RNA sequence: CUUGAGUCUCGUAGAGGGGGGUAGAAUUCCAGGUGUAGCGGUGAAAUGCGUAGAGAUCUGGAGGAAUACCGGUGGCGAAGGCGGCCCCCUGGACGAAGACUGACGCUCAGGUGCGAAAGCGUGGGGAGCAAACAGGAUUAGAUACCCUGGUAGUCCACGCCGUAAACGAUGUCGACUUGGAGGUUGUGCCCUUGAGGCGUGGCUUCCGGAGCUAACGCGUUAAGUCGACCGCCUGGGGAGUAC
């Protein structure tokens, strides 16, 4: 509705869910879409496919924003982390620079115990 | 007295002070019978990471030979001089000269 | 450890002559140095236990050294003590 | 091979993530690797080298 | 990691990503540390590396 | 007397110790911009957090703890233990040529001191994790494992406590006893014409012969062959309990 012609694509590929938020280079959320919020839940929403079917739905918003091309901001493991890209890259959206913003602490915080079964 | 390779980078829009700072330092050092075996000046050089913004600073070298007593009086001056930013200083390792 | 200057210096002062560091009397004095000096370093910090080891070690060595002198020459022994203000 | 100023030589023992390369991948002596690796560190603290590919 | 390609051919080149970061430095920290496991479990790798 | 031990000169490497700085990565929190209906979590869930606008995203800021990579069969230390970088104060180990003292040594009941973590005192600090505790789920039950929170504590200063599978489950010091492979650091030599090669010291992994062993296994870093000194064992339970 403002025609930005281009922005950036954020992907929060978590181990349980994946979400894609397209925003102008400034960092202002233009349009977002999440796997879970796309029907399938639990086991199904945490699959690679889920990210794709969900991601494509994000473009269904940030596209009518004049957007032509965009970058890639991937962080965290889990599926879709790679899938999400192809969706956009193939959704006509001209790609450009793929970057892995995945955080990596040089040893600072102590992770939680948990997981013990 | 021992050697001390000191490299202090100063704020970009403060280059005019660079000469003043240097001249002042060398003075005190020499005054206490210090020996300067080198003195570089990487000038306004690009910065790797944005050390507190301004990805551009002004470096300089020393590698003098003054008594720990004086360098100490200096090690603090850097901290109390907004003009200058990150400051480092190694030991002797045998009077280094030229090159670099 | 010890200042090169003060080291050699303190040697000539007790050496049986010159350039004889191994000399008995010499060892004591030379040792008493870092001993009487470390006091400061130790007075401060205090929790520098690991460094204490070196002190305690060299400390006991002085004894084991003086006892010898007193055993193989009561003369020099009774002397050195004086110039170093040792023995309580 | 042992000096933060030599930002050139160090770029040889640093991947894209800024992290230094293992002594194996380089096949260099461990003795040299130590004094060397340390240079990268001190250099990184003078904005003469990147901590990572990001910042 | 950073990656920019010239000419639209669509190639991820995800190499530079997993060629260092990604998992490992992540999957390792995903859950509680080791504290003890490193000085042992981790040092038992040679028990396999030696042969 | 000089080979034991030690002193000196000169170098050698080091997460060895005390103190003070200091950088970057991330976490959480606060403020605001953008944006909208989810997020989070699991085996599923649910509690929980979201329209009072979360999550995601960007900007600024607050703070605490820990230092990815290098890093290893690695290094240092009496033991415990000790990893970013910088300086200051400081101990020990090693080789080299020699110069020197001249058996000044080894061991050691009692004694002295050092002692992981948890815990205790006083006063600080507190992000993350987390006994307790609180919900939610699982189950026949589930005072647990799993999920959502979360206090002590963890961090700090000085003091106390002295325990651990405080383990090599292997006391210390010295001497001899076939080998092979490799790591670590010192030193002598070689068209050094090379990192290349040869030696020769300290340390350290792996395989292993003789011999030792009940066997497993140990094996010049012995648990082999001997010597000096010390500690301890004398069936299992009761019991490292009572007094
Ligand atoms: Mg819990
Ligand atoms: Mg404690
Ligand atoms: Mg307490
Ligand atoms: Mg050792
Ligand atoms: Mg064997």
């Amino acid at each position: 509705r403002k025609q930005v012609s281009d922005g950036v694509a954020h992907i929060h590929a978590s181990f349980n869910n994946t979400i894609v938020t397209i925003t102008d280079r400034q960092g202002n959320a233009l349009g977002w879409a999440t796997a879970g919020g796309s029907g399938f839940r639990g086991s199904r929403k945490s699959t690679p496919f889920a990210a794709q079917v969900a991601a494509e739905r994000c473009a269904d918003a940030v596209k009518e924003y004049g957007i032509k091309n965009l970058e890639v901001m991937v962080k965290g493991p889990g599926p879709g982390r790679e899938s999400t890209i192809r969706a956009l890259n193939a959704a006509g959206f001209r790609i450009t620079n793929i970057t892995d913003v995945t955080p990596i602490p040089h040893n600072g915080c102590r992770p939680p115990k948990k997981r013990r079964v | 007295m021992r050697h001390y390779e000191i490299v202090f980078m100063v704020h970009p829009d403060q280059s005019e002070q660079v000469p003043g700072m240097i001249e002042r330092y060398t003075a005190a050092i020499t005054g206490a019978e210090g020996k300067i075996h080198r003195l570089e000046d990487w000038g306004r050089r690009q910065l790797a990471y944005p050390i507190n913004k301004l990805h551009k600073a002004h470096y300089v070298l020393m590698n003098v030979e003054a008594p720990q007593e004086v360098i100490d009086e200096l090690e603090t001056t850097f901290r109390f001089n907004d003009a200058v930013i990150r400051s480092m200083v190694m030991r002797t390792k045998h009077a280094v000269t030229e090159a670099s | 450890s010890l200042s090169t200057e003060a080291t050699a210096k303190i040697v000539s002062e007790f050496g049986r002559d010159a350039n004889d560091t191994g000399s008995t009397e010499v060892q004591v004095a030379l040792l008493t140095a870092q001993i009487n000096h470390l006091q400061g370093h130790f007075a401060e910090h205090k929790k520098d236990h690991h460094s204490r080891r070196g002190l305690l070690r060299m400390v006991s060595q002085r004894r084991k050294l003086l006892d010898y002198l007193k055993r193989k020459d009561v003369a020099r022994y009774t002397r050195l003590i004086e110039r170093l203000g040792l023995r309580r | 091979e042992i000096d933060y100023k030599d930002i050139a030589t160090l770029k040889n023992y640093i991947t894209e993530s800024g992290k230094i390369v293992p002594s194996r991948i380089t096949g260099t002596r461990a003795k040299y690797q130590r004094q060397l690796a340390r240079a990268i560190k001190r250099a990184r603290y003078l904005s003469l080298l990147p901590y990572t590919d990001r910042h | 990691i950073k990656v920019r390609e010239n000419e639209p051919f669509d190639v991820a080149l995800r190499r530079f990503k997993r060629s260092c970061e990604k998992a490992g430095v992540l999957a390792e920290v995903r859950r509680r540390e080791f504290y003890e496991k490193p000085t042992t479990e981790r040092k038992r790798a040679k028990a396999s590396a030696v042969k």
